[PDB]
């Protein structure tokens, strides 16, 4: 795989600095002009070799720093706790202001301290990246992914982007605002003498680590606990419901609504069920299209209902794959990135 | 209550308010309270912490200009102030401690800026006029 | 002269002798001269030079307790100081430039140790009494 990859890389920049005998200044068909922007884009090539090297260098090390994050008591340094087991368990399940704040902040002492310097760098060396492809900042890069120019009533600057997301989140603020004041009421109960009535919640009693998520806290926020949720996973137990049924389920709720079967190496290639232990692989369930029509789902299937329903979203990426096989290679892809 | 407030925090309990009346205590001759008056102020408050550490729990902590923390600033010289670890700013001093170490050195406060327990209030931490001893 | 003194530095011209008399001014009820009187001198020497370099030069120059070094402390508490860059050892302010400020804030300096321009002596900068106003 490392192999396919780098030749696939060297390719695809060799092809870069090919596509510049073509300026976009003469360009007139609008997806020969796209596929040439999208085959035109230096990326970490303008940069020289050593501010490369460094920007490869601390990106892998700031990469490294977050991965072998790990919390450890000072009385024994032996015993540590990291990110994914235990810690997000600690942030998600316990009930201790204390212990809640101290995995807060030795999660935010232990790993962001040690990355600030590089981050530092980095963001010096994205801006000198970005400027180099005439770019006022990286942030501008980042937000060119919603450019469009040269379409008549559809085109999109990129100082457009972050006035229409303010204006949309004034618009949000509203329900956003009672949603918190009912959480912070709901929460004054389970952390009392902690969470103000007048102020705002503290970051580390928000059901997760940074707080992204609010899902964690439904425990402590569900309006009405005596009625119990929704729950199908023992209805599809008792129907001795596999990991190869539900696909199918899957499919008819699409055709039903008019797309298309599924193929017929699809379920031939997939890998629906687990291979046990005999057989390593991976378990995020994630949509592959290979190409030449060779579409495939990779999910370590339980009996679920959530399994249900991620099994309904990789299909959804799976059609949305199939879509635009007619399309050039270098337009095999969603309108943008969301 | 349907909104927030920007200014409730959890450690906002540990601040001390001061309040300073540089032109009612000296009338003319007052200086302006700029940056390096300010500096001054966390220097005294530093030296005072390292006093009551010395002092009282025998114990040799290197407190700096750094370690008191302001915010509030106002025209009218009235801030928020807490200290800190010497180099831990996730720690606090709890506000007993640093309440009991302005008592113990609040005279030399007062003395490094020409103000008398009236032009310069802590608002928690009220001075003792003294006994009135009696004739015999 | 045969040998050498291990006491004289090409930098030693810029030095400030000081000399202070905590039991003539005060005499009983006269604190020691620990660590923490030390930190509070070297803040007000630090504070008087950012005084002077906001006043009369209109630079901004963030100086610190760590910029007054302090060497040759003794029991009579007399030692020689000179002032360096805020983080630039090799640079030291020069003898004239740290006596016009020290002569600037020497108020506030001996109003922060209770001291009257006699008990803090600073050998080489000397004070003015006053006038003698006559009458009509
Ligand atoms: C900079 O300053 C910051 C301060 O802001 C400082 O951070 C603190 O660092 C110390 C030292 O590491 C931390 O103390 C550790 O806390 C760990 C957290 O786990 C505990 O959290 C709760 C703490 O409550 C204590 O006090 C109450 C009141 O006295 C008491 O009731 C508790 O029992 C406890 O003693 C505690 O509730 C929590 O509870 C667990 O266990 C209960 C059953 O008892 C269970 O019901 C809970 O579900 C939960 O599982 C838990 O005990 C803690 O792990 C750690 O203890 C280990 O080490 C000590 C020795 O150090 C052993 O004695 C112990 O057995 C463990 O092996 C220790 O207590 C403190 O929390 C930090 N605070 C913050 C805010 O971060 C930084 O270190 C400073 N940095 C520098 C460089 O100086
Ligand atoms: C921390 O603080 C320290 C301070 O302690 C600071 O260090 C100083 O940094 C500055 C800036 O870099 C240094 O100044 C440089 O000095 C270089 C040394 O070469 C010169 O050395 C002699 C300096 O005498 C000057 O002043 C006298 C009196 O006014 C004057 O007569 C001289 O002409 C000169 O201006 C000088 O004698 C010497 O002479 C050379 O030329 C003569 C002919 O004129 C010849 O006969 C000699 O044989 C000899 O070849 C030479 O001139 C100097 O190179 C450098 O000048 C270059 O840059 C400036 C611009 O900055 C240009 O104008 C110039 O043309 C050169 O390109 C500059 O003058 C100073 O010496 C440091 N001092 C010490 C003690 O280290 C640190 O930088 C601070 N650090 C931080 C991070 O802030
Ligand atoms: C821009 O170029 C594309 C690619 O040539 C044109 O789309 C068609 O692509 C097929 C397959 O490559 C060709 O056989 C056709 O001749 C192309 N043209 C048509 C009209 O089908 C596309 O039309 C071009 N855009 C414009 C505005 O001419
Ligand atoms: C990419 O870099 C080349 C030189 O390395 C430069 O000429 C070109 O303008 C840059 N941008 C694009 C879009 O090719
Ligand atoms: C579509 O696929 C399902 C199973 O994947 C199959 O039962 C059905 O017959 C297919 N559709 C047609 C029209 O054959
Ligand atoms: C007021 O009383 C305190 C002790 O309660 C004492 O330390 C302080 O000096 C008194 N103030 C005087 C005597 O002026
Ligand atoms: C002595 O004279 C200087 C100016 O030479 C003056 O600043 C200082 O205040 C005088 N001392 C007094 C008036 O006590």
């Amino acid at each position: 795989m490392n192999n396919a990859g780098d030749k696939w890389s060297a390719f695809l920049k060799e092809q870069s600095t090919l596509a510049q005998m073509y300026p976009l200044q003469e360009i007139q068909n609008l997806t020969v002009k796209l596929q040439l922007q999208a085959l035109q884009q230096n990326g970490s090539s303008v940069l020289s070799e050593d501010k490369s090297k460094r920007l490869n260098t601390i990106l892998n090390t700031m990469s490294t720093i977050y991965s072998t994050g790990k919390v450890c008591n000072p009385d024994n340094p032996q015993e540590c706790l990291l990110l994914e087991p235990g810690l997000n368990e600690i942030m998600a399940n316990s009930l201790d202001y204390n212990e809640r704040l101290w995995a807060w902040e030795s999660w935010r002492s232990e790993v962001g301290k040690q990355l600030r310097p590089l981050y530092e760098e980095y963001v010096v060396l994205k801006n000198e990246m970005a400027r180099a492809n005439h770019y006022e900042d990286y942030g501008d890069y980042w937000r060119g992914d919603y450019e469009v120019n040269g379409v008549d009533g559809y085109d999109y600057s990129r100082g457009q982007l972050i006035e229409d997301v303010e204006h949309t989140f004034e618009e949000i603020k509203p329900l956003y605002e009672h949603l918190h004041a009912y959480v912070r009421a709901k929460l004054m109960n389970a952390y009392p003498s902690y969470i103000s009535p007048i102020g705002c919640l503290p970051a580390h009693l928000l059901g997760d680590m940074w707080g992204r998520f609010w899902t964690n806290l439904y425990s402590l926020t569900v309006p009405f606990g005596q009625k119990p949720n929704i729950d199908v996973t023992d209805a599809m137990v008792d129907q001795a419901w596999d990991a190869q049924r539900i696909f199918k389920e899957a499919e008819k709720f699409f055709v039903s609504v008019g797309l298309p079967n599924m193929t017929q190496g699809f379920w031939e290639n997939s890998m629906l069920t687990d291979p046990g232990n005999v057989q390593k692989a991976v378990c995020h369930p994630t949509a592959w299209d290979l190409g030449k029509g060779d579409f495939r789902i990779l999910m370590c299937t339980k009996v679920t209902m959530d399994d249900f329903l991620t099994a309904h979203h990789e299909m959804g990426h799976i059609q949305y794959d199939m879509a635009y096989a007619a399309q050039p290679f270098l337009l095999r892809n969603g309108a943008n990135e969301g | 209550f349907v909104g927030w407030s920007t200014d409730w925090s959890p450690y906002a309990d540990q601040s001390i308010k001061v309040r300073i009346s540089l032109k009612s205590a000296l009338g003319d001759k007052a200086y302006e309270w700029n940056d390096n008056e300010m500096y001054l102020f966390r220097s005294s408050v530093a030296y005072a912490m390292r006093q009551y550490f010395l002092k009282v729990k025998n114990q040799m902590i290197l407190f700096g200009e750094e370690d008191v923390r302001v915010a509030n600033l106002k025209p009218r010289i009235s801030f928020n102030f807490f200290v800190t670890a010497p180099k831990n700013v996730s720690d606090i001093i709890p506000r007993t401690e640093v309440e009991k170490a302005i008592r113990m050195s609040r005279s030399r406060i007062n003395d490094a800026f020409r103000l008398n327990d009236n032009s310069l209030e802590f608002l928690g931490i009220q001075p003792t006029l003294g006994p009135p001893n009696q004739p015999p």
